[PDB]
């Protein structure tokens, strides 16, 4: 029991590296994906930008 | 076809929005109309009210 548990210790050293790195690999995709999609997002945005002191959308009057 | 309809509730929540905005513009200046009226009533009968 000894054995193996000195073993099972260096294998699960070995895992929990693995695992943590694989993690943050997998964090890193989704967050290279996320800046793809908006990397293609800002294509879309007019030239000159947002006019942020106006509303997108008037629905309405104002008398 | 499912575009179409997804527009079409879109624009009527828009449709909505502005007649909602409108009728309430009308209201707003009615009563405050009416409320000036009421007011000049009032001064009126208090430059004809009477007593001490």
């Amino acid at each position: 029991q000894g054995i193996k548990t000195v073993y099972a210790s260096c294998r699960y050293r070995k895992l929990n590296e693995r695992e943590i790195i694989s993690d943050r690999y997998t964090w890193l995709h989704e967050r290279m994906l996320e800046d793809e999609v908006e990397r293609v997002l800002l294509e879309q945005v007019p030239a000159g930008g947002f006019d942020k002191t106006r509303p997108g959308l008037l629905l309405g009057p104002s008398t | 076809n499912a575009f179409s309809s997804f527009d079409a509730c879109r624009t009527g929540l828009l449709k909505q929005q502005s007649a909602a905005v409108e009728n309430s513009l009308v209201r707003q200046n009615m009563a405050d109309v009416r409320a000036k009226a009421l007011f000049e009533r009032r001064a009126v009968l208090l430059d004809l009210v009477e007593g001490k």
